[PDB]
């Protein structure tokens, strides 16, 4: 009923990102390394943080 | 800012392991290989400046992961009912 309203941004900031899929962006990619939680965390991470 | 000992018990593999599925929520990418892509350094910019905020927030690994688990959790389910059909 508002893109503000608040709670809303959910709906708002993921339409906007959804589209972003036809959007150019810059030059560089990602990085990682380490390990700690993640490497035994497989059924737990997937439930909770959610790789649906 | 603040110190907060638990830094030594995060890595950066897991922090940008909840960044990149940050990215995956954020931006429902099309195919795995978008996250490897130039578009990918802005959607990842934002799940590094939020997982930013929520390890700040937290005072643990553990907690930060968690409520930043919520987040993700609660917009992706967002992003698949606003596709499919709320409005």
């Amino acid at each position: 009923g508002s893109m503000s309203h608040y709670g809303n941004q959910t709906l708002q900031d993921l339409l906007t990102s959804d589209s972003l899929s036809h959007s150019d962006g810059g030059g560089s990619g990602g990085g990682s390394g380490g390990g700690s939680l993640e490497c035994d965390m497989e059924s737990i991470i997937r439930s909770e943080l959610m790789d649906a | 800012g603040v110190r907060k000992g638990w830094h030594e018990h995060v890595t950066q593999d897991l922090r940008s392991h909840l960044v990149h599925k940050l990215v995956q929520a954020i931006f429902p990418t099309p195919d795995p290989a978008a996250l490897k892509d130039r578009r990918m350094e802005n959607l990842v910019a934002y799940a590094k400046k939020v997982e930013g905020d929520m390890y700040e927030s937290a005072n643990s690994r553990d907690e930060y992961y968690h409520l930043l688990a919520e987040k993700i959790y609660k917009i992706q389910k967002e992003l698949e009912e606003k596709r499919r059909s709320r409005l």
